[PDB]
């Protein structure tokens, strides 16, 4: 466990139907395992890229990634820096945050995210995302509106079937309807990076997108079942994966990406969507917006 | 001190000799360049497309290395031109603790493509 980039949420673990309790998790200081100059971010968002290459993701030739929460405290973005090196070269990424930053991303729009629009698909979204004014440990713990309303909506609208997503939660920061929506994945998690072993953080991860059912998830429910977990598995923090970077890079896959009508996407197809082997969407000039 | 050193050079005519003038006085170099995670057997050139960082260099994004991207103002290339942002760059260890001064004050052989009296030839 401690070499592997993290730890992701166990089947055993998804398929219980627990009440929701409190975490009882903490995170004191500070980063024990960062090596000496580097970021955490950078080192979560390493974490992250090499716990997908361990799955299924579909690359095509001309990529599209588009990242929320790129921005910082720092008035840089260390996650975009990551997705730069792993991503393929050419491939086109584009960042955003409520807050002004400066990036090495193709195009970076500043505003809320809901500011964002877009008529393109993408092939990959990734979300760190997070309300610094949301209160630690409280009263309760609801579902969360705000930035994952909007997410929700731009994944059922803008991602490419057979696209991935990877979206920052924790204890208190999450929402029912973007787990109801994990299960539209061929294979969804649950990721947990070993160098913020000790935060409430993890990653949703979905694989391959369906654009429709494919299980029934309750996202209260799943939350409560996520918190359990966490609760009953510590997990000690780990930088062991750092020290190897030889196979970072995303693979290049070359994967297909097709145009095709509903009636046109079969069962042979689908089977290409859950592999992933194809991606469907438009190749269209792809233009961005924030406005207004 | 970072929000006063990005400032005291944004409103400089010449940011570049701001930030000299700056250091030299005993201010602190500019800090979160974003340092990469890397294998350190790159070709060690400059400015690349990824992190090519030798056994004697560190990549950094390449941005956050850019004192005119950090202060948000006007670069001094002819047009609309950063030759940092998007790529990364490799920067001496020896002088990893002010990789925005580094980049200011060397220059990249056009030939080796590695910095000027820092591996070039
Ligand atoms: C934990 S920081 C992300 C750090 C960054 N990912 C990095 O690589 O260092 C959370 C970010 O989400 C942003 N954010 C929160 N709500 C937002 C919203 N509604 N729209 C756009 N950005 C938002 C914040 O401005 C903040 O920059
Ligand atoms: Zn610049
Ligand atoms: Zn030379």
């Amino acid at each position: 466990q401690a070499w592997q980039p993290g730890v992701a949420m166990p089947n055993l673990y998804k398929m219980q139907r627990m009440l929701l309790e409190k975490c009882d998790l903490q995170n004191y200081g500070e980063n024990a395992v960062i090596p000496k100059g580097i970021m955490m971010n950078v080192a979560k968002y390493t974490q992250l890229c090499q716990y997908l290459n361990t799955l299924t993701l579909a690359v095509p030739y001309n990529m599209r990634v588009i990242h929320f929460g790129a921005g910082s405290d720092k008035g840089v973005a260390p996650g975009t820096a990551v997705l730069r090196q792993w991503l393929p070269t050419g491939t086109l990424l584009v960042d955003s945050d409520l807050n002004d930053f400066v990036s090495d991303a193709d195009s970076t729009l500043i505003g809320d995210c809901a500011t964002v629009h877009t008529a393109n698909k993408w092939d990959l979204i990734i979300s760190d995302m997070y309300d610094p004014r949301t209160k630690h440990v409280t009263k309760e713990n609801d579902s969360k509106e705000g930035f994952f309303t909007y997410l929700c909506g731009f994944i059922k609208q803008k991602l490419a079937l057979g696209g991935s997503i990877a979206v920052k939660i924790t204890e208190h920061s999450w929402n029912a309807d973007l787990y109801k929506l994990m299960g539209h994945f061929s294979w969804w998690t649950a990721f947990v990076t070993n160098v913020n072993a000790s935060s409430s953080e993890a990653f949703l991860i979905g694989a391959n997108y369906l654009g429709k059912p494919k299980e029934q998830i309750d996202g209260y429910t799943m939350h409560a079942n996520y918190i359990f977990w966490r609760n009953t598995n510590p997990i000690q923090l780990s930088s062991y994966s750092l020290f190897d970077m030889s196979k970072f890079p995303l693979k290049l896959r070359g994967t297909a990406v097709m145009s095709l009508k509903e009636n046109q996407i079969n069962d042979m197809i689908y089977s290409l969507l859950e592999k992933g082997r194809l991606i469907i969407r438009e190749n269209n000039r792809v233009v961005v917006s924030s406005d207004i | 001190h970072n929000s006063t050193v990005l400032s005291f050079c944004a409103f400089a005519v010449d940011p570049a000799k701001a930030y000299k003038d700056y250091l030299a006085s005993g201010g602190q170099p500019i800090t979160n360049c974003v340092k990469m995670l890397c294998t350190h057997t790159g070709t060690g050139q400059a400015i690349t497309v990824t992190p090519e960082a030798n056994m004697d260099q560190e990549s950094f994004g390449g941005a956050s290395c850019c004192l005119y991207c950090r202060c948000h103002i006007d670069h001094p290339n002819p047009k609309g031109f950063c030759d940092l942002k998007g790529k990364y760059v490799q920067i001496p260890t020896t002088c990893a603790n002010d990789p925005v001064g580094f980049t200011l004050r060397n220059t990249v052989c056009t030939v080796c493509g590695m910095w000027k009296g820092y591996g070039c030839s």
